[PDB]
């Protein structure tokens, strides 16, 4: 993973979404979403989603939501006041915590101020705190300003590391991008029947086909311009639409 | 280096209150780790609130609200306004640096009494006699009792003598008031040659009164 | 859950030696916490880091022993000047929890006390009341006993005492018991007397004075 | 039981202000019903302002406006906020804990004089005399005259001679400012015996001087 102090960020782009596989993998400790419920996630559509990872402490992760202070949320990552995304965590002692201390994950612990919303700060100059000018140079009056955890396997649960993901929806003024899943059903004939073909709402008798359209066309019209024709987009095949019964 | 003088505690009743401020003498107060440390006599410590370089507060567990730290730059001052105290707080109070420990803190007392006692000594001179004399030493005393407001001094002669002067701790009797007796042996070819005055001063009042002491009539 | 860490107090010892100190931390706790020299009515001062690396501007006689829990600490090689308490606490997390405190005395031998007893003021009598005091000065085991007796009768419940911080010069204790009477009951009896128990003394010492005689 | 005490009286112009705290020592401000009695010196009393348990206002007459009250339940303690004043209102102010009736009130002094003179004293002592002797006794006193500040005090020998010891009211000169003495009588045998010594002291300034009286030269 990477550290807290600069968090990974990774734009996810245009794709096809599936949180389902996430909300239901039971694997993860904590998943609060707040923009929106999660299982209304495989039935929207935004711009872009962005990915940002870390690790911190088990008990840093109430630090991760909107409105919140402390060491982690002041200046190391902080969440604008109204966030959309979802946040994900879980508990990873076995793999990031090793015998003797792994003293290769730092946070930071002292700046000037409290960072804006989604704000990174990779810089290393010494916390000059005493009026008198550091010089570059540690001693009273300046502090390194990075600190480790060092994480150790017989730790206290609430001091073994975790592993944060947070996502967070954004939507600027595109014409369209990522959507989540397209749940469907199956495809009955020979019977006046209620169908939907990706966007094509209707009514009536479906039959096989033997017309043959141009491998683009979707679906094809008559003349005085009703849809008579349509293709499925799972199988590909012609498939005639009559009305059903009246008189 | 770094210098941490505190002051502004006294004596109260509950639902009282009280601004305690953390001079930072000293640099800096600006961005650090500052905190408040709380011990009742004759306990462990306590911890009570800190403010981060940023501005962040996070109170203990059951001074949980009721409490407001803040601190000033511009001054280099700390300020810690108290209100309602429970009375069950009468602690020796203490404000220090946090430097990614602590260290660095001053020291500063208060005392949340539900009475209004406030009085002040009752002297009695402990004569040096042969019953105390043994040799080439005798003892002698000031008996210093009867006062609620706990901190009292007694020294002797202005504070010249700090041979064999020792101040026992004080008593709390069931009348609710405290006493003390504070004794310094001498040489016994000594006993009323030299003067031995016990200066009794009693900070929270403003009682102030020298008591000689002599071998008994 | 919050971590109760806990500590083996009330240590003796005498001076050169060495003596260890451990610390329990009822819970998983890393290896970051602080150890403190409290000297009797004083400020505290931090020597052993968020570990064993001693912060600076301490001597060489004091050896912080870290791990994942029981912590330890220990000084080898004593010197007269270290009264006070050990406390343990724990960084990092904002409400840390803190140690009990071990006081430590410094083995002496056997050294006795002074006995002295003082009759109440000419000035308190008029107020109404009788303080009879009783000092017993100097002195290493301070499991002294303190016996008043009122015409040979021994006086149970009327008396208070108080000890003091351990000699940082000559490592005594000095202790002082007050017998507190009514006027009116303290002109009811003639012999006062304060009997002082202790292992100097090889068999106890009485100061006793006669009411009313000059 | 209850011993309401209140302070913030003092002396301004005009347009000015002043808030004035009803310290509820003693219980319960909370749910009682409150107000403020106001009275001109030589004058009847008269009703200002009162709280409800529950909070309401109906303010006077002539103060309709201009003129605020409210309560402090946590701090005990009730606030009169005003502003604007007439300084028709100069006046000695008490709020009272209506108790289906009324008692329970303690006291408070107020001035609002348009001028800014508080000088304070010009004292002279009046010296015992013969024309002021008559057998057994003699009496001596201290003039102090020409302040505008009304509330000053004269004691006799930091407060030791009660006997005789007669403060006459301030008289208002035409000048504008007052003026009084304080005359005591004692045993004409001790004309210059013993100490006799006013102290004059200017509460709204800081004026504190001692003058002694002895016979005429
Ligand atoms: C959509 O997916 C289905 C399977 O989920 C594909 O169906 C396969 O079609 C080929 C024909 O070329 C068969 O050989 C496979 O056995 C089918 N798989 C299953 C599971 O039935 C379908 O082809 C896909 N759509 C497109 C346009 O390729």
């Amino acid at each position: 993973f990477a550290s807290v102090y600069a968090w990974n960020r990774k734009r996810i782009s245009n794709c096809v979404a599936d949180y389902s596989v996430l909300y239901n993998s039971a694997s993860f400790s904590t998943f609060k979403c707040y923009g929106v419920s999660p299982t209304k996630l495989n039935d929207l559509c935004f711009t872009n989603v962005y990915a940002d990872s870390f690790v911190i402490r088990g008990d840093e992760v109430r630090q991760i939501a909107p409105g919140q202070t402390g060491k982690i949320a002041d200046y190391n990552y902080k969440l604008p006041d109204d966030f959309t995304g979802c946040v994900i965590a879980w508990n990873s002692n076995n793999l990031d915590s090793k015998v003797g201390g792994n003293y290769n994950y730092l946070y930071r612990l002292f700046r000037k101020s409290n960072l804006k919303p989604f704000e990174r700060d990779i810089s290393t100059e010494i916390y000059q705190a005493g009026s008198t000018p550091c010089n570059g140079v540690e001693g009273f009056n300046c502090y390194f300003p990075l600190q480790s955890y060092g994480f150790q396997p017989t730790n206290g649960v609430g001091y073994q590391p975790y592993r944060v993901v947070v996502l967070s929806f954004e939507l600027l003024h595109a014409p369209a991008t990522v959507c989540g899943p397209k749940k469907s059903t199956n495809l009955v004939k020979n019977k006046c029947v209620n169908f939907n073909f990706n966007g094509l709402t209707g009514t009536g008798v479906l039959t096989e086909s033997n017309k043959k359209f141009l491998p683009f066309q979707q679906f094809g019209r008559d003349i005085a311009d009703t849809t008579d024709a349509v293709r499925d987009p799972q199988t590909l095949e012609i498939l005639d639409i009559t009305p059903c019964s009246f008189g | 280096e770094v210098q941490l003088v505190e002051s502004g505690g006294g004596l109260i009743q509950p639902g009282g209150s009280l601004r305690l401020s953390c001079a930072a003498s000293g640099f800096t107060v600006s961005s650090n780790y500052m905190s408040w440390v709380r011990q009742a006599p004759g306990k462990g410590l306590e911890w009570v609130s800190v403010i981060y370089p940023g501005g962040s507060t996070f109170y203990a567990d059951s001074v949980k609200g009721r409490f407001t730290i803040s601190r000033d730059n511009s001054k280099n001052t700390l300020y810690l306004q108290m209100n309602s105290l429970r009375a069950e707080d009468t602690a020796v109070y203490y404000c220090a640096r946090e430097t990614l420990a602590f260290d660095y803190w001053g020291q500063g007392t208060l005392v949340t009494v539900s009475s209004a006692s406030t009085k002040g000594p009752s002297v009695f001179p402990l004569a040096p006699s042969s019953k105390s004399t043994s040799g080439g030493t005798a003892a002698l005393g000031c008996l210093v009792k009867d006062y609620f407001p706990e901190p009292v001094t007694v020294s002797w002669n202005s504070g010249a003598l700090t041979s064999g002067v020792h101040t026992f701790p004080a008593v709390l009797q069931s009348s609710g008031l405290y006493s003390l007796s504070s004794v310094v042996t001498v040489p016994s070819s000594s006993l009323g040659t030299q003067t031995y005055i016990c200066n009794v001063n009693h900070k929270p009042s403003n009682t102030k009164v020298d008591k000689k002491v002599e071998p008994k009539s | 859950d919050i971590q109760l860490t806990q500590s083996p107090s009330f240590l003796s010892a005498s001076v050169g030696d060495r003596v260890t100190i451990t610390c329990r931390a009822s819970q998983g706790i890393s290896s970051y916490l602080a150890w403190y020299q409290q000297k009797p009515g004083k400020a505290p001062k931090l020597l052993i880091y968020a570990a064993s690396t001693l912060q600076s501007g301490v001597p060489s006689r004091f050896s912080g022993s870290g791990s994942g829990t029981e912590f330890t600490l220990t000084i080898s090689s004593l010197q007269p000047e270290d009264f006070a308490t050990y406390y343990c606490q724990q960084l990092n997390s904002y409400p840390p929890a803190f140690g009990g405190g071990t006081k430590v005395e410094i083995k002496r031998t056997v050294a006795a006390p002074s006995v002295f007893i003082f009759p109440p003021s000419d000035e308190q009598l008029k107020s109404g009341t009788a303080s009879v005091v009783c000092l017993l000065n100097n002195f290493y085991p301070r499991e002294a006993k303190v016996q008043w007796k009122v015409d040979n009768a021994l006086q149970s419940g009327n008396s208070q005492e108080s000890v003091t911080e351990q000699d940082s010069k000559d490592s005594t204790y000095s202790l002082s018991s007050t017998l507190t009477l009514s006027k009116a009951d303290y002109e009811k009896h003639k012999v006062y007397a304060c009997e002082v128990t202790h292992q100097g003394l090889s068999s106890p010492v009485t100061k006793s004075f006669n009411r009313g005689e000059c």
